[PDB]
RNA sequence: ACGAGACUCUGGCAUGCUAACUAGUUACGCGACCCCGGUCGGCGUAACUUCUUAGAGGGACAAGUGGCGUUCAGCCACCCGAGAUUGAGCAAUAACAGGUCUGUGAUGCCCUUAGAUGUCCGGGGCUGCACGCGCGCUACACUGACUGGCUCAGCGUGUGCCUACCCUACGCCGGCAGGCGCGGGUAACCCGUUGAACCCCAUUCGUGAUGGGGAUCGGGGAUUGCAAUUAUUC
């Protein structure tokens, strides 16, 4: 019918998240391959924050292709958290109501703050004379 | 299988040499000089033996079907590359010792260096280090 | 560690004692109004200078200022 | 129905190993029993058709990215040369055992080169390979 | 037919006001115009010590050359492109027009 | 220091000391049945992958690092 | 006889075949983006080949 | 479930806090809980943030140590998810519910400082941060040069910690700790 | 009056503005493959600026409330919020016998100036080793080593006025170092979608100076250079 396209991006330390929606049916897919098939599999539970603190059905009408590129191993599975949980929301906005979108950001806003806002955490600058940031060379007397 | 079997061994006194019975065969022939653990692998690979066993099954006449590769391993199609002495000085044999001739081949290369007063040799006479190492600051246990 | 100095304070009183019908209570109300009455010359100073003047405002409907 | 991405890629490297086993024409090479497979190793790998394992990579590798030469296939089979004494550098693999492995699936037509160069899978090659992966997916459902 | 004109300096004031300079005089002759594309700029790096010789504590520098790129296309001969790279032009930008 | 002489392949009381006393434990890892046995790791795990076979463990978590045994269930 | 005794040596490469423009010494050298010039040359000419400590 | 949490496997539910002084420095239901040991972050910056954290994932925060092993969080979550079903087929109940009756016991309450000595009551956030590190050393010991590995080591000794049996490291050193303060209080 | 502040560059938020066939996406249309749908850095197209990039702007002020404070300067707390202290640069008055005449065609003064302390060519040394000291590196293992598999980056540089000397894909030869033939990149183009390690998964080892450690040292092979022996590296 009419085209819901719905193409959220969310950062993570380096990691670019891009998604792109759809009105489809019940498959969620990261670059083709699923969620759940993403290495290292101990950050599975990471990945269905979206799928269990909602529900599947929140998805039924959803399908998302999300692209990803940059960061590192850890920074792009959180970079893929905040990257279609904000997606949904849009979605919910621009084609459903509010009110049943403040009841899925209600939900996101007691558990954890990064799915919907980034960190603006950020490597500081080695200086120099020093092996990193806030650490100095090892100093000699006499 | 699983139990120690009969015809059980924990030294192989082979080519002279003492080799303990209580590893892999892979990682116990490095008892023998002459044989790291590449070389040791891989002759391993040129007669069908199983390497999952360890030290204490493998049977006696196929520990000689390893020897027959040891010291000749030119023709069990082994490449010169593998070898520890390749091109001999006097013959240009590529071959290969096994803790009998590598210390005594040796104590040639000392008077093949030291007879014709080489700056290599004489660093060997002293005790020096000879591949070019600083020697101001490091080598201090052995120099008193 | 929030200590205003003279020139973010100097110029505040300038702000009241010329343009008092000009402002409100609102920061950004007088902040965009301090920009057309007065040439600051960075952003920052431009939000330093209003800041104080709103602060003073919550002074002069509650008593006199020296 | 499902393609080679629906699948975890860690019983699946074994999954084309075993299709080359009904094979056994893919004409291996000579020295493989004695050869490591790169110079930031130092010794040989466990498994005995390890070049069956290898070459099981290639292709799924192959799939997603394609036009992939000589010089590209080194780079993803390295590691981190420990060089011991000194802190490690990064090393490629070695040259000819990637290029015997672009040439055993030359003699068996699963790869074909690009234009301007490189290594791509061929469609009647992705026809099979889509059916190793639903032996994967149907004995795990 | 398809002209692309470089625009490329060093002082960021320099390179945007004859971007749009440059755009004014297009729209007078009312022909194919195409907008002005920002590529990613390019910074030189020199970190150097700060005493003549090794005496002191040690302390560096920051030199920096932030230098800014954009390139515009047109769908105009190479005789009407001709009467505008000849007015409004500033000695801190570099141009080379390319004709095909 | 002081040597752990280790069980490189089982004895004929050992093996028998396996077959009914590892399966009235509570906890099995080729860690703790290599120290109370006095076997090798490596003679650890070679020590319950046929037990597997055997039906006298149960598995609940195999790992690169660690895999863990018990008993069976009860009934 | 002469003059194939005192330029002879080939001084395509290596650091007797480079030097400073200003400085004219052989330490310190800047040879990165074509510069070719002492690091102490550079400091007083960073002006005026156009550098800013900007940082 | 959008209304229970599974850690894993493990319910969320029926872990009673047992002492009081501790419960507002342990953060471990119902406001607290996650599927993961593992967050972004952040809790390390404001004075205070440190009270409600969830405690499994302070110990694998404390976890990382000693050089070769800091900022590997990667593995040391694969360390105690493994060692949690070790404490349950040792015991058979709730594995986190051995975790909490570790850090109220292995908690010093009298420490000595330097004033002469002043032995002088601790604050339970202090409190949980001591038992919770001298385990988190003790079990670093066990399985260094060990067969024992550290998945079992990080298990067994909040085990022997839960009964007090004065078998781990974490029991010796907080009675010790209170009986030094002991002589100059 | 200076210094502090202010100021600058960067870090974070603006689906608003400006536009991108050397940036990306969205579709549409085939090709391939599985059972309409599924996938593809396979291939073209019109709409877009979400991601690409950087231009203008906008955003934070102790601003609002609540305590606290002369109720002044201010401080503590809450909420809304991408930020309720990003990091550096710049940095005074006076001072040191701080250091540099080995950065200079910056130099006073002094020595030398043809059998030259000037200049170049050969070779050696600056690496030399009873000993003490400083910054370091890899380690002392099982949270490990070792072997396969899986998979993630961000900063830079590249054909030289002299300069005869570049960054590199691809195709073969060889276990490797390396070698040969074509093509592109003076660069958001080619390298490069920079397939980095750590990692993750799964083997193997099993508390043993062991498969931790790689010091020492022998043998063979290639690159750079006119030249590597005092082992240039590999």
């Amino acid at each position: 019918g009419p085209l819901q396209s719905v193409q959220v991006f969310g950062r993570k330390k380096t990691a670019t998240a891009v998604a792109h929606c759809k009105r489809g049916n019940g498959l969620i897919k990261v670059n083709g391959r699923p969620l759940e098939m993403i290495e290292p599999r101990t950050l599975q539970y990471k990945l269905l924050e979206p799928v269990l603190l909602l529900g599947k059905e929140r998805f039924a009408g959803v399908d998302i292709r999300v692209r990803v590129k940059g960061g590192g191993h850890v920074a792009q599975i959180y970079a893929i958290r905040q990257s279609i949980s904000k997606a949904l929301v849009a979605y919910y906005q621009k084609y459903v109501d509010e009110a049943s979108k403040k009841e899925i950001k209600d939900i996101l806003i007691q558990y954890d703050r990064t799915l919907l806002v980034a960190d603006p955490r950020r490597c500081e600058s080695k200086k120099f004379g020093g092996p990193g940031a806030r650490a100095r060379y090892q100093k000699s007397y006499r | 299988s699983l139990v120690i079997p009969e015809k059980f061994q924990h030294i192989l006194r082979v080519l002279n040499t003492n080799i303990d019975g209580r590893r892999k065969i892979a990682f116990a022939i490095t008892a023998i000089k002459g044989v790291g653990r590449r070389y040791a692998h891989v002759v391993l690979r040129k007669a069908d033996i199983d390497l999952t066993k360890r030290a204490g099954e493998l049977t006696e006449d196929e520990v000689e079907r390893v020897i027959t590769i040891m010291q000749n391993p030119r023709q069990y199609k082994i490449p010169d590359w593998f070898l520890n002495r390749q091109k001999d000085v006097k013959d240009g044999k590529y071959s290969q010792v096994l803790a009998n001739g590598l210390d005594n081949k040796l104590r040639e290369d000392l008077e093949r260096l030291k007879k014709i007063r080489a700056h290599r040799g004489l660093r060997h006479f002293w005790g020096l280090r000879v591949r070019g190492q600083h020697t101001k600051t490091t080598g201090r246990r052995g120099r008193t | 560690g929030r200590v205003r100095t003279k020139t973010v304070k100097k110029a505040a009183r300038v702000i009241i004692e010329k343009y008092y019908t000009r402002l409100g209570n609102d920061f950004h109300t007088n902040k965009r109004v301090c920009e057309e009455i007065a040439i600051i010359p960075s952003k920052k100073l431009r939000n330093k200078i209003a800041g104080y003047v709103t602060h003073l405002m919550k002074r002069i409907q509650r008593g006199p200022v020296r | 129905g499902v393609t080679v991405k629906d699948v975890n890629q860690q019983e699946f490297v074994r999954a084309l190993a075993a299709f080359l086993k009904k094979s056994g024409k893919l004409k291996v090479p000579e020295w493989v029993d004695t050869v490591k497979l790169a110079k930031h190793k130092e010794l040989a790998p466990y498994d005995e058709n390890w070049f069956y394992t290898r070459a099981a990579s290639t292709a799924r590798h192959l799939y997603l990215r394609g036009g992939a030469g000589v010089g590209s296939m080194t780079k993803i089979y390295g590691g981190r040369q420990r060089n011991g004494v000194m802190p490690s550098h990064f090393s490629r693999g070695s040259k000819s055992v990637a290029r015997r492995v672009l040439q055993a699936l030359e003699g068996l037509k699963m790869v074909e080169k690009d234009q301007d160069g490189g290594r791509k899978l061929t469609p009647q090659g992705q026809r099979d390979l889509d059916r190793i992966a639903g032996q994967v997916a149907a004995a795990k459902k | 037919h398809r002209i692309r004109i470089t625009l490329t300096s060093r002082n960021v004031k320099s390179l945007e006001k004859v971007c749009a300079d440059l755009i004014r005089g297009a729209k007078e002759k009312n022909l194919k115009v195409k907008g002005p594309v920002r590529m990613p700029t390019k910074t030189l790096r020199i970190t150097t010590r700060k005493t003549p010789c090794g005496e002191g504590s040690k302390t560096w520098d920051r030199f920096q050359m932030r230098i800014h790129k954009r390139l515009i296309d047109l769908h105009s001969p190479s005789e009407i492109v001709k009467q505008i790279t000849s007015i409004s032009i500033e000695p801190g930008v570099e141009v080379e027009v390319t004709i095909a | 220091r002081d040597k752990l002489n280790n069980l490189v392949l089982f004895d004929k009381a050992t093996y028998d000391k396996l077959c009914k006393e590892v399966p009235n434990y509570k906890l099995i890892t080729p860690a703790v049945v290599s120290e109370r046995l006095k076997i090798r790791g490596s003679l650890a795990r070679a020590a319950l992958q046929e037990l597997l076979s055997k039906g006298l463990i149960k598995l609940v978590s195999k790992h690169r690092a660690q895999v863990i045994y018990t008993r069976n269930t009860k009934g | 006889g002469h003059q194939q005794l005192y330029w002879s040596h080939p001084r395509k490469f290596g650091q007797g075949s480079r030097s400073c423009r200003v400085c004219s010494n052989r330490h310190g050298l800047i040879r990165k983006y074509g510069l070719n010039m002492c690091r102490q040359c550079f400091r007083q000419y960073a002006k005026d080949i156009g550098f800013i400590k900007l940082d | 479930t959008p209304d229970i949490k599974l850690f894993g496997k493990w319910s969320t539910d029926d872990v009673q806090i047992n002492d009081i002084s501790l419960q507002d420095y342990i953060a471990v239901k119902e406001k607290y809980a996650k599927y993961l040991p593992h967050s972004a972050g952040r809790y390390a910056a404001k004075r205070f943030r440190k009270a409600q954290c969830p405690i499994v994932e302070r110990l694998t925060n404390s976890m990382m140590m000693h050089g070769r092993n800091n900022g590997k969080k990667l593995m040391t979550v694969r360390i105690v998810k493994h060692a949690f079903e070790i404490i349950h087929l040792l015991t058979g109940e709730n594995p986190l519910q051995v975790l909490v009756n570790a850090i109220i016991n292995s908690g010093p309450r009298e420490d000595s400082t330097r004033i002469r000595r002043q032995a002088v009551d601790v604050s339970p956030l202090r409190r949980v941060n001591q038992a919770i590190w001298l385990l988190c050393t003790g079990a670093r010991e066990a399985a260094f040069r060990n067969i024992k590995t550290i998945a079992e080591c990080l298990a067994d000794e909040l085990i022997n910690a839960a009964k007090g049996s004065s078998n781990s490291y974490a029991i010796k050193k907080k009675d010790e700790l209170e009986r030094v303060a002991k002589s100059n209080r």
